[PDB]
């Protein structure tokens, strides 16, 4: 329950500055390596916008404990804070010997973000995001939550880009096993 | 079930 929440919180945080870096949304120059992680990872350095990511995961982490999330988005905005892109995490067993679960979960989400890098054209100059959080059917000072306009949810003519990752066109791989 | 996001915005750099 609170492990769940605490995995999938420091996943999410990890996965948006990933696609900040990918997608430069922010210039380039305030992201460095973090060595914390045996999955390379690139985070931003820029205090103010890690206090602002991080407020935000962390008013989402009591929802992911008690299942009461739907899904994530990491909403891409053009300065005219129009939708141009839209990360979306849907919130629906394996050994720590190599990787953590953390790291599991990186690995999955950089295998898909780096055939975004490689699909997807270069992003306007002087975009923004926001987070979306979408609760099922049924906190922090000064950081209140409003409900969505839906001018930042709805675009014309999204077009889904299915990641397909490196392996799954090279190589199919499968275990058989005996009695 | 919302959506709900930050009022505040992301900081600029």
């Amino acid at each position: 329950g609170q492990v769940v929440a605490d995995v999938l919180c420091e996943f999410l945080e990890v996965a948006v500055h990933l696609i900040l870096y990918v997608r430069e949304v922010y210039p380039v120059g305030i992201f460095q390596k973090r060595k914390k992680y045996n999955v390379p990872v690139q985070m931003s350095c820029h205090p103010e916008l890690n206090q602002y990511i991080q407020d935000t995961l962390h008013c989402v982490k009591p929802l992911l404990e008690k299942n009461d999330v739907e899904k994530v988005v990491v909403v891409i905005l053009d300065k005219e804070h129009r939708p141009v892109e839209k990360f979306v995490f849907e919130i629906t067993i394996s050994s720590d010997s190599l990787l953590s679960h953390v790291e599991q979960l990186l690995a999955a989400f950089i295998l898909k973000i780096s055939v975004c890098d490689a699909v997807l054209d270069h992003n306007p100059p002087g975009c923004t995001f926001t987070v979306l959080v979408h609760t099922r059917e049924a906190v922090i000072k000064d950081f209140p939550w409003i409900l969505a306009d839906e001018q930042d949810v709805h675009m014309h003519d999204p077009r889904l880009i299915p990641l397909k990752t490196m392996t799954s066109d090279i190589l199919k791989m499968q275990l058989y096993v005996e009695e | 079930s919302g959506p709900w996001k930050p009022a505040k915005p992301a900081p600029s750099v």
